[PDB]
């Protein structure tokens, strides 16, 4: 299973990266309708998910409380929301190296409140990933690292729920999955509208309709990793997923570079052994 | 459907000894590492007491003599210092699958030898067989639109128990898919009530049904029951008897 949810992920994400790249840099004006664009992709997300529930796990009842999936739900949206005020105060690699930063307060949430006791060998391996995957990647005062430190945190938490949820209630992967973007609509509809951003938005699109054709492309394509990333969030919990997202950025950074032949610096080249040692360590006792 | 087994079906002990009682699964019974069991005591003539969940959990309430443990397919039940009040009736039950399922039960017997919730279950006690029949479970002291599980379950004779269905606060109901096509489950909030609808009773039906609230973590827990309603289907009309 662990290799076809990476390679799936791997693949889904890289396109989804692609094309979110490709409607932002469009510079058709320019599009500053970021919330509304996380909208669009919460929305098709649960339809998605609505679909795959009624055509595969009809049977299933959920038992999950709704207060479980709100608290996840306002998690991830507060994530999402520091990240990106901490990107626009601070230089984007610095963002990206911090979100890369996952597994650890993933693991210290977890072990701090569900009490959650982990080898010392998962501990080591953990932070050896970690450190090798911010090595390699480009490796060089507060008020814009503290936005990135709240949003490392409310990971965390939104692993903690998730864990929670799937340990005492058996939540299915649809179910979890529809119910937190359902959720997450809502928050950001209501947010879309009070700060009117719905109104510029629409008018942006029907200017040029365009748009529309590859923003639906686009939210497919989320559609796809979020499944397979529930998928390994029930399966092997929020600490596996952590890290199969660092392992993903980390070797999507080095094909790119190794694409480009752009002189791989001797750092870099700790930083990849590094991962690796972790990740074998890691998958010779998970 | 997983089938659950109790090695020792009837055990003498003194008191104060320790006593283990296992129980065994068809089937795995670990959803992400969590052994999803529950333990209930019923004393005679009583509606079984809910103990343990998750195999390891004792509910609030409980003396600590009670414990669990156990994982995989087999579990255990053990009582250190037994006492004349845990002289019962022992029911290991799984929530791994939608048929939930109730062991055998292993028996214990000594050598010598307003602020709650209330549930009252009404029915004919005395029934040709083919004929349509309905139970009654009226809910006081509480509200049936509240956050519960309210569950149909019978016994038969020889104390095996089996989970007919429930229903949900949200209307979404559950059946057991053996009786999904003879029974249907329906609830009326202005009474207050929740019905079960047999149809088409055989002799095979005779049995004590109970009416019971259940909340769901780490499986299914029957936490309070009713008083159970006797239903005796018969060809002949008891009388002078
Ligand atoms: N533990 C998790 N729980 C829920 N969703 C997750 C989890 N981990 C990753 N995801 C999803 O996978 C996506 C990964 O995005 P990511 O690559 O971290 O963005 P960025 O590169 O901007 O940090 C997120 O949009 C998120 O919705």
């Amino acid at each position: 299973r662990l290799p076809l949810c990476f390679l799936g992920v791997f693949v889904c994400y890289f396109y989804y990266g692609i094309l979110q790249a490709k409607i932002t840099r469009g510079k058709y004006e320019t599009f500053t309708f970021a919330l509304t664009l996380v909208f669009i992709q919460c929305v098709i997300n649960a339809v998605f998910a609505k679909i795959l529930i009624q055509f595969f796990d009809t049977a299933r009842v959920d038992h999950t409380r709704s207060w479980l999936y709100a608290a996840c739900s306002i998690s991830y949206l507060g994530a999402m929301v520091s990240s990106n005020s901490a990107l626009q105060f601070v230089n984007y690699p610095t963002q990206v190296l911090g979100k890369s930063c996952k597994p650890i307060p993933v693991m210290l949430l977890g072990v701090t409140l569900l009490k959650k006791k982990y080898p010392l060998a998962k501990y080591l391996c953990v932070l050896l990933i970690v450190a090798g995957v911010a090595l390699f990647m480009y490796k060089p005062v507060g008020y814009g690292e503290l936005l990135l430190l709240l949003s490392l945190t409310l990971d965390g938490l939104t692993g903690v729920s998730q864990d929670h949820m799937r340990a005492h209630y058996q939540t299915g992967s649809n179910h979890m999955m529809l119910n937190i973007n359902l959720w997450s609509t809502l928050l950001l509809g209501m947010g879309i509208l009070f700060t009117g951003e719905l109104w510029e938005f629409l008018s942006f699109a029907e200017r040029y309709p365009a748009i529309i054709y590859n923003i639906l492309l686009f939210g497919l394509t989320s559609a796809l990793g979020q499944s397979f990333i529930f998928m390994t969030v029930v399966y092997f919990g929020p600490l596996t997923c952590s890290i199969i997202t660092t392992t993903r950025k980390f070797f999507t950074i080095l094909a790119s570079v190794i694409l480009f032949a752009n002189p791989i610096s001797p750092m870099q080249w700790v930083g990849t052994v590094l991962v690796f040692l972790g990740l074998g360590l890691d998958a010779k006792f998970g | 459907d997983i089938v659950m087994t109790q090695s020792p079906a009837s055990l003498t002990v003194s008191l104060g000894q320790s006593v283990t009682i296992s129980c065994r699964a068809s089937e795995n019974v670990e959803y992400y590492g969590t052994s999803l069991m529950q333990w209930y005591q019923q004393k005679p003539g009583q509606p079984p007491k809910f103990l343990i969940y998750g195999a390891s959990n004792i509910e609030s309430g409980v003396p600590a003599r009670f414990s669990g443990s156990g994982s995989g397919t087999d579990f255990s039940l053990n009582i250190h210092p037994v006492e004349e009040d845990d002289i019962a009736m022992y029911f290991c039950q799984q929530s791994r699958k939608v048929p939930y399922t109730f062991g055998s039960g292993t028996k214990l017997e000594i050598k010598g030898s307003s602020g709650e919730v209330q549930l009252q279950e009404s029915g004919p006690g005395l029934v040709k067989p083919s004929q349509s029949l309905s139970l009654t479970c009226s809910v006081t002291g509480y509200s049936i639109t509240s956050d519960y599980y309210w569950n149909w379950i019978r016994q038969f004779p020889g104390n095996k128990l089996e989970w007919m269905a429930y229903i949900r606060y949200d209307g979404t109901s559950d059946y057991n898919p053996s009786l999904k096509n003879r029974i249907s489950i329906t609830r009326d909030t202005s009474k207050n009530q929740f019905f079960l609808k047999l149809n088409s009773v055989a002799t095979e039906d005779t049995a004590t049904y109970y009416c019971a609230r259940a909340y769901y973590y780490d499986g299914i827990n029957f936490d309070y029951w009713g008083q159970g309603t006797t239903l005796t289907v018969s060809s002949e009309n008891l009388y002078f008897q």
